Order: C-alpha cells, then structure tokens, then sequence
DNA sequence: GGTAGTGTGAT
DNA sequence: ATCACACTACC
C-alpha cells in the first residue's frame, strides 16, 4: 500500500503539466519525491504497486490526481495510463463516509467561516493546502519586491511546492490511519495498511466498498458534463429581462420612490432638555458656512444642523419595500419572523387584500416579477447561473459531493444540477429543455444524442414497507404492488379524495406540520392531529416502527445514530426526525448501489462510458439518472438494464417490498420527466 | 400666512408665482425639520407682503423633491420667478433665516 | 468583500 | 427532512 499526492499546474479542465508528486511506500516505511523531469518514474511507481495488486491512497485522487495522471500522461509523454477502480483509495471520500456528520469545505472550495459545526482536523489542513501555498509564494514575493499575479504560484514548479507535497502525504497518511482505525468499518484484527486490494474491499463494511464506487462513478459523470443549449437560454434570458423590465416600469409607477434618512452620524438631542433622541434619524452638523461682504454660496450653516437623506426606488425583488407600501396601502400582516419583520412570501402575499384595486392588482405583477427574478439569477445573473458554467464543449459539468447530506444522500453544486426548475413551475419546460443528450452531437457521425431518463417508482413509500413488514408481515408492501395504498391511507386518514392521501402520504414523510397537513385537508389549516390521529391509529404498523427505532436510539441517548442499508452509521439529528432518517438513509443507499450496477451492467454488456463511446451518465438527482446514449437502441437497452440492476439491489439487501423503475426516452430532461 | 404645496400645485404655486417664494422641503420625522417650522412661522407673517414661505411635505409629494437634487432636509430653496435663487439646507434660527432673507432680497 | 435574515428550487 | 444559492440590507 502507498500514499501518493501530486501537485500539477492546473484544475482537470486545463491542467496540462505535472509538476512534482510524492510517494510514501509502507512495505519500505519511506518518502519519494519524483520533480517535473520524473513524471515517467512516478507512474512507473505508481503502475508496480497495481502490479502486486497493491492499493494507492490519495485524498481527492478520485476527482483529481488520478483523471489528472491519465489526462497528463497522455500530453506529456505520449502514454496510456489507467489506474484501476479496484486499486484505489481516496481519504476524502472515506472522510466524508466516517465523518458524514460534518461538513467539509470540498477541497477550499468552500470557505470553512461560513460552514456549521466543527471540521475534521487533517483533512481541514488538505483542504487549506492550495491557500496556504499561495499566501507564503505571496508573502515570499514581496519580500524580493516582486509583484503577484493572478494564480501565478501554479505556473512553475518550485521548492515550496515540493515541500508542500511531501506534507499532503504525511498528512493522507494520518487521515488514513486515523480512518482506519475505526473498528466499525475496519475490524481491529486485520492491518489494513498491509493487504492486497482484494482483502481490503472485501475485509471492510460494505459501505467503503460502495462508496469509492460511486465517487468513482460520480467523477466520471462530472467530466462527461451536462449537454446545455446555451443560445436557447440566452435567449430566454432576453424574454424574462425584458418582462421584468416592464414590470419594473409598471410597479414603480405604482408604487412612488421615497425619501430615508442616510448618513447621519450624530444622535439627536432636544434643544430644549438636551436629550438624546436615539429614536430620531441621524443628524449632521455643518463644520463650516454661513450667510455671507461677498455672499456665501455655501448651502450649510455652522450649528444648523440636518438629516442627511437618500431617494430610494421601488425595489420588488425588497420584501421590506413590498411590506412598507402594503402596509401604508392597508395591510395588516398576521404572521411574523423571529427578529421583527412580517413574513413577505408568496403564499402571504397570495392571501393580502387592500382596498386600492390597482395596488391590488399590483401584487401579482410582484409575485412575478419575483419569480421572473428567481429564474433569471438561476440560469444567467446569478452567481452560479448555468450560462456562467457552460464550458467550451457545450456542457455544465457540474459537481457532486456523493455523500454530502448525512443520509448518505448526495449534494451538488457549481451549479446544483439538483434545483433545476420542475416541467409543472413556471417557465419550467424551456429550462429543462436546455438541458438533453440532443445538445450533445456525436464526435464522428455529428448526429444528436439520445436521452434516458429513469427514476426509482415510489422508493420511499416501499422503504417504509419494508420496514413496516416485520410488523404487518409484508401487507403495507402487499397494497403497494396489488391495490391502492393511497385510497388505503385516505380511509384510515378519513381525508376526503385520494388525491389528498398522495399529498398527506408523500407529505407525512417530508416532514411537515398540522398546518400543511390540515391546509390541503379540504381547507381547515391547523387541528391537523386529528388527522394524524385517526391516521396512526389505522395503520398501527406504523406507529410500532417509530416506537422500536426510539427504543433503539434513547431512553440522554442510548445511541446517536441508526444503521444504513449498507452497515455504516447515520447519525440522527432528533428523535422525531429518526423515521425520515432512516427512510431517506435507505432511499440515498438504494439509488447510490443502483447507479452503480447500473453502469457495471451496461459495462459487462459491452457498452462504453463516454462521450467517444456509447453511453454517459449526465445526472444523478435522488432518485432518477439522466443518461445520453449515441443511439434509440442504446437509450433502450440503458431503460431495461437500470431495472435490472434495481431489481437486483432489492434482493441484494433482501428487501420486503418489490423496488422498480420507470423510463423514458427522449431528446432532453424535459420530455424525460 | 404659509403656502401647503402639493406635487400638482407646485409649478403654479411656486415656478409660476413671479413674487418671493421660499420653500421649505421637510418630513415629519426630521428633527431638524421640526426645529425651523416654529421659526417659519413667524418670518411668513414679518415678511408677508414681502416674501411667501410655502411648505413642501415629501412624504406626501414624492415627486417635486427629486428634481432639485434634494439630499438632506430642512432644505431652503429661494424662488424668485421660477427659478432657484438661493440656497440653504438645515435647522437655521430665527436670526439666520432673518439674515438670509434680507440679504438675498 | 463577508454575514445574517428570508425564501425558493428539487427529492 | 436534506441541501444550494439568490437577493436585500447592514458593516
Ligand atoms: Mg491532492
């Protein structure tokens, strides 16, 4: 086994030089340096230990150092270079399994100040490597006088560097003992550091096993990107700009600019009584000025004092603007915020009735405008808006933590290609549409891709089933797949449609509280127990699951977390809150398995991975995949093989309620709903 | 004795007066603004025949105010046949003002 | 340039 | 319930 870590000029997209790597070989106990004219005898050391049938441990080596070598190898010296799935171990991704209960800044690219709760220590000091380079290359220049450009530190190998990279692998090595010396993952009898790779996945809890790959997977979907047809949104861009524009125009008619105070620094006192006045705005003394003898032109006067103020415009996308004019228009608001301010959202405003019918009217032109907002931050003015991460080869790559949340769910970002606007919301359909294996052209015919889209079938009312089983002996499971489980909790709810079973099922296990439960319950919002009662009380399974998970977890606590599909620990947030854990625990370890067999079914039926092959997965999103396949008969064969695999999943756990999937072919995500 | 302007009366009240017109743009929040309305008073009625102190709210007409670049209140604006003559903003005493007045007379 | 406070987007 | 990120307002 050996811990490696390399240090290049760039991220993946542009990284086109290796500039030094470092290799710590546990059979020797000792350190290697390889420097830039190394390169080929670093992945010779790198391919000798695959050779044994060794292990290579990196940190963040599944999303970068590995890509990296295969990417830099073939640049630089011409050669082929792959390591293997199997012989590869990423501290990072191991990190985030043990420690699911913490945040990371993936890598520096999140600011640690703004993150919750505490850090894992040795992976903190990996993830603030690259900053900390720069600051001495910074502090080193100015010293020689010297000016600091751009991300200069990462244009030439240096010494620094070399000597940053031996600590990345003192400090991989810490992380991975420190890792691996936790028994529930690794049994205490077996040394770890000193096993074939082989023995270490099959040696280890499953969880390890599957979670390298699916950061194996996930990273392969990242560098395939998401095909984005970024005309279509600049476009749409310049049909919701010029909506907010006129909408501007007629709230700002409307709704007249004021004046507020601004600037004022000192208090104001009675001029009679001397008191302050902290209530009053700000004032400012003019130093200077007076009357005139040449007149003084000077509009200030010594002693005269004034408040300082500013115009301000109506500002839609401002809930303190919406609720100073509704207010002034009659408004009297009826539910407030922990800090002092009325609550401004779009349901509230749904629900404000003034008498001035043109302010009345005013009010749907501010619930749109604030969606238009919504949607034109998202895909163009935002900060992550999808038109500032199109790459060159017309996709979004993208990025995926694949065990973000402590559920062992998985989070994405830059942009989140998991908030991506429903076909059923405004404008919906055109940003779905833009994102679809037809905005991918094959690299040899230039013919359009094809897209498959499938998602797991009801998968977290069957993990309740199956955990209710062992109290109803599969009945609850047995209505899922035969009947009608929703006319099913509708009589034992006594609410009144089935639709409102669907919306109180789905909604019971999302959380949600007797308002929203009562709320769509006909009308009558509130005394939403009786429901939740008579509901309980008619499907007692139920309440005997939440009764064994709490005999489970307290009593103070007699344990703080619950076991997942796959063996590793979820940690539980609230007692309350321990069911959804445990079903959306489950949910996560199913959808991440059977993305896995999924691919590795289509592998072993002769299909390639990529852009240059025949399939590539584009997106992960709970609990559905988009894939682009080259052809109709590809996207076909993808359709049947992810029910195989999920089929598969479900008798791989035993699972007592039967799992499905449902597919769809078509051009983008849109049709593919 | 003072004029209650309002945003539609503004240009023939005051930029079509052809007398002297002293406006004063205020809001009821002001402090200083409540300190010189005492004072305004009592120079309406000593210059009556003389000048004309009329009394803008911006609270209640918006739109005047900005087109003069107001950015601090009390402000004093000196129209002499609709057009600014002088010019002054803060909380001035009885004496001052008297000065003002006077003098840009 | 950074943190709250509030809300929306999706599963 | 889990989590990303936008926009205002204040320092
Ligand atoms: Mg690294």
């Amino acid at each position: 086994m050996i811990v490696s870590d390399i240090e290049a000029n760039a991220l993946l997209e542009s990284v086109t030089k290796f500039h030094c790597g470092v290799i710590y070989d546990y059979s020797t106990a000792e350190y290697v340096s390889y420097r830039p004219s190394d390169f080929g005898a670093y992945l010779d050391a790198l391919e000798a230990e695959v050779a044994r049938g060794g292990l290579i441990v990196f940190h963040n080596g599944h999303k970068y150092d590995v890509p990296a070598l295969t990417k830099l190898a073939k640049l630089q010296l011409n050669r082929e270079f792959h390591l293997p799935r199997e012989n590869c171990i990423d501290t990072l991704v191991l990190s985030r399994l043990i420690h699911s209960n913490l945040k990371d800044t993936d890598m520096g690219l999140l600011r640690s100040g703004k993150l919750p709760g505490a850090l894992e220590a040795w992976g903190y000091r990996l993830g603030e490597m690259k900053g900390e380079y720069k600051d001495d290359f910074k502090r080193m220049l100015e010293e020689q006088g010297e000016e600091y450009v751009d991300g200069m530190e990462w244009w030439n190998f240096n010494e620094e560097m070399m000597d940053y990279n031996v600590q990345d692998v003192v400090v991989t090595k810490a992380l991975l003992e420190k890792l691996l010396s936790d028994k529930h993952y690794f049994p205490p009898e077996i040394d770890f550091t000193d096993v074939g790779y082989t023995t270490f996945w099959s040696e280890s809890l499953e969880a390890v096993d599957i979670e390298h790959r699916a950061a194996w997977l996930l990273a392969k979907q990242e560098r395939n990107g998401f095909p984005f047809d970024t005309k279509a949104i600049e476009e749409l861009y310049v049909e919701l700009a010029a909506r907010r524009s006129e909408l501007l125009r007629k709230l700002t008619e409307t709704f007249g600019s004021w004046y507020q105070p601004k600037g004022g620094t000192e208090m104001f006192c009675h001029p009679r009584t001397g008191k302050p006045l902290p209530k009053y705005p700000r004032i400012k003394t003019p130093k200077v000025g007076g009357i005139f003898c040449e007149l003084d032109t000077r509009e200030y006067v010594a002693g005269a004092p004034y408040t300082p103020v500013e115009h301000v415009v109506f500002n839609p996308s401002s809930r303190d603007h919406i609720q100073k004019k509704l207010q002034e228009a009659g408004w009297v608001p009826t539910k407030y915020t922990d800090k002092g301010a009325p609550v401004v959202d779009d349901e509230v405003l749904e629900g404000v009735r003034v008498d001035d019918p043109e302010k009345q009217a005013a009010i749907d032109l501010i619930k749109e405008y604030l969606m238009i907002q919504k949607r034109i931050g998202q895909s163009a003015e935002g900060d992550k808006a999808w038109l500032r991460y199109v790459a060159e080869d017309g996709k979004i790559h993208g990025s995926v933590n694949p065990n973000g949340a402590v559920t062992g769910r998985a989070t994405h970002a830059f942009p989140n290609l998991a908030q991506i606007p429903g076909v059923r919301s405004p404008y919906g359909e055109q940003c779905r549409a833009a994102f679809g294996a037809e905005h991918h052209l094959d690299g040899i015919t230039g013919k359009p891709w094809v897209q498959a889209g499938i998602d797991a079938s009801g998968l977290e009312l069957r993990c309740l089933a199956h955990f209710m089983a062992r109290f109803d002996n599969g009945e609850y499971a047995h209505e899922i797949l035969n009947g009608d489980i929703h006319t099913k909790n509708q009589i034992a709810a006594e609410l009144p449609t089935r639709d409102n079973a669907k919306t109180f099922i789905y909604g019971f296990l999302y959380g949600a509280g007797d308002e929203k439960i009562g709320q769509i319950v006909g009308a009558g919002k509130e005394r939403g127990k009786e429901l939740k009662k008579k509901f309980l009380e008619n499907t007692p399974a139920i309440a005997a699951l939440r009764e064994s998970i709490q005999q489970t977890l307290v009593e103070k606590w007699k344990r703080r977390w619950i076991k997942g599909l796959d063996g590793r620990k979820v940690h539980v947030r609230s007692p309350h809150a321990a069911l959804n854990t445990l079903l959306q625990s489950a949910g996560a370890l199913i959808c991440k398995l059977w993305i896995i067999k999924t691919e590795e079914m289509l592998v072993e039926k002769g299909l390639k991975h990529g852009w240059d092959g025949d399939f590539a997965y584009m997106a992960w999103v709970h609990d559905e995949i988009q894939v682009g396949c080259r052809t109709e008969e590809i996207a076909q064969v993808v359709i049947e093989t992810a029910q195989e695999a999920m089929r598969w999943v479900g008798d791989h756990w035993n699972f007592r309620c039967l799992l499905d999937t449902e597919g769809k072919m078509g051009p983008n995500w849109a049709i593919c709903h | 004795k003072i004029i209650h302007l309002t945003d539609d009366s503004f240009d023939t009240d005051v930029l079509k007066a052809d007398g002297a017109i002293l406006v004063d743009f205020w809001a009821e929040w002001c402090g200083p603004c409540k300190m010189i309305a005492p004072i305004l008073d009592e120079i309406a009625d000593e210059y009556q025949g003389k000048l004309t102190v009329a009394k803008l709210n911006i609270d209640q007409n918006p739109g005047t105010a900005p087109k003069y670049g107001i950015r601090g209140i009390p402000t004093l604006l000196l129209f002499k046949n609709g057009e600014v003559a002088a010019t002054k903003v803060g909380a001035l005493s009885k004496g001052q003002l008297k000065e003002f007045l006077d003098a840009n007379l």
